């Protein structure tokens, strides 16, 4: 259980 | 049902790049909640908050989007906007019922995301609805911890008191708004003299002490704090000649027969310091000559000649 | 034969024998050290043990509050570190220096912080320790707090023993800043309404006494939000008469002005709330200011709002 | 070279 990232991207 | 698993990719992917033609031509209510088979299984409302889809997000909610739906981690949308600093998503999804607060699968909240990632601006948006720093992840850490500043770290403490006291007061609450105020420095006292800022300001030799009597006065300071010796603010500023000072605290309601732990008077005291207009101004306020401390001295007795004139009147 | 000696009075020291102790204790021998482990003075050893009344002798036989040990520590790090009251006060009553530093810039503070004593912090702010200094490592005593409950104390005391201060030398400026960071002026970020805007446009029976108690506590009876909306102008819109009350009572300005222009009494007139209005009236506010559009309450306000304007 | 421990003991 290592946690993923949210699916999505930073501004820019 | 393969052309329902072809048409959601299809309708995924409009989310994911913003294209707002393609998503309203594929957007049902039966797909409008569909997610994704592989990858973090995201909803088309995730993909559009991750990637800050702002119209696309205005038309899935509108079109009944449920903005509580989990991905494969549990993050619901507002995780994927608040950990990429999409404000206007965020504001969005909250503006439509999204929990502030809502926990994934290894309880981080979105606020853990937005502070761990240094989004200042997001960070106080979520506060302003209720969003709690001291909620702990699977790890035991808050969002507080995971601030990567002071400046970060002092802030969230700062706006989430800030914020339970307007909600407080908003539901008038006075128990909490009570509590969320008991550290309030105003009438903080000295341990061990128990003299407050008020005590101290009309002791004050400095130039100012006037205007700083003034703004402790409108910011709650009590006019008639009691010191170990049961001094007021008043006995401090009489005894000194203080006189300016001694106004400020008349006007501000201060008691002029107030006694300290002697029984004597401001008036008391500036009889037996010998200050000559502060006893005319004592007198000129209602202070009472006739009081007799517990030493059994009348202000008069304990004066110079002067003094004895001015009280004799 | 001094050196037996010297292990059997640190000995004494550590175990709290006082007999042994006074038997033993001499002008050569008080502020010894132990040849080994810390190196600590009988002192050190009487802070760091909690032997209150040994402290007291070695302090009034010539014990040294500035000895150190082999780390750096003065007797008041031991006592602090171990959470002992009583030793500690002893210690700062004989001039024990309250921001002592050892080898690793740590103080009293740092140790009584991050070991959690807090009524031992409290002391220690009362004589004046820095909860700000910086260790070696660069981390402050509230940095080492291992919870944020006793980061908020060690803030809070702080601040209040920096509020006595400024004012004892009338420092507006810095007296001043302390107090606008206060939570009661807490201004709502986006729409900047504060907490007495809240309270006397709250819709619950307990608003009159919360919007009291704000104002009892400092708040700001004129405060402006976003719109220059002061608390009347909320209340009075809504006919939250009992507030408007409280709002007088504390001075609030009635014909203050938003940003049209207008009054509270524009905005009881526009809402059609006649009891208000005449509440207002009797409060001293003037039915003759215009608004930036030109118009007076009474311009505003339906024909039962303008009879109550005229009488 | 770390730092060490004061010489006592908790209340």
């Amino acid at each position: 259980s290592p946690r993923g990232c949210a699916d999505g991207r930073d501004a820019d | 049902v393969l052309t329902g698993e072809y048409k959601k990719d299809e309708l995924l992917e409009a989310a994911r790049s913003g294209n707002e033609e393609k998503l309203m031509a594929l957007l049902t209510p039966l797909n409008v909640n569909c997610h994704a088979s592989d990858g973090r299984k995201s909803t088309p409302l995730h993909l559009a908050a991750g990637y800050n889809r702002v119209r696309i997000v205005q038309l899935l909610l509108q079109h009944g989007a449920d903005v509580h739906a989990k991905d494969k981690g549990g993050l619901v949308p507002l995780h994927n906007a608040c950990s990429y600093g999409h404000y206007e998503v965020t504001e969005l999804l909250l503006k439509h019922g999204a929990c502030v607060n809502a926990m994934d699968l290894w309880q981080f909240t979105p606020l853990h995301e937005a502070a761990s990632k240094n989004r200042v601006e997001v960070c106080s948006l979520l506060l302003s609805h209720g969003a709690d720093p001291t909620l702990v992840n699977c790890h035991g850490k808050s969002a507080v911890d995971m601030a990567p500043t002071p400046e970060l770290r002092e802030r969230l403490t700062y706006e989430f008191k800030g914020h339970s006291l307007l909600q407080a007061a908003r539901e008038a609450d006075l128990a909490k708004v009570k509590k969320t105020l008991a550290l309030e420095i105003i009438n903080f006292k000295q341990p061990q003299s128990h003299e407050t800022a008020l005590h101290c300001a009309v002791a004050s030799l400095h130039p100012k002490r006037k205007q700083v009597a003034e703004l402790l006065l409108r910011k709650g300071a009590n006019v008639n704090e009691k010191n170990k010796d049961f001094m007021t603010p008043l006995h401090v500023a009489a005894e000194r000649a203080h006189n300016d000072v001694m106004e400020v605290l008349h006007k501000h309601g201060a008691k002029m027969n107030a006694l300290d732990s002697l029984g004597q008077t401001a008036l008391h005291r500036a009889a037996l310091a010998g200050h000559l207009q502060t006893c005319r101004l004592l007198l000129s306020y209602g202070s009472d000559p006739s009081i007799i401390s517990l030493q059994g001295f009348t202000a008069a007795q304990m004066g110079n000649e002067a003094v004895q004139q001015i009280l004799s009147e």
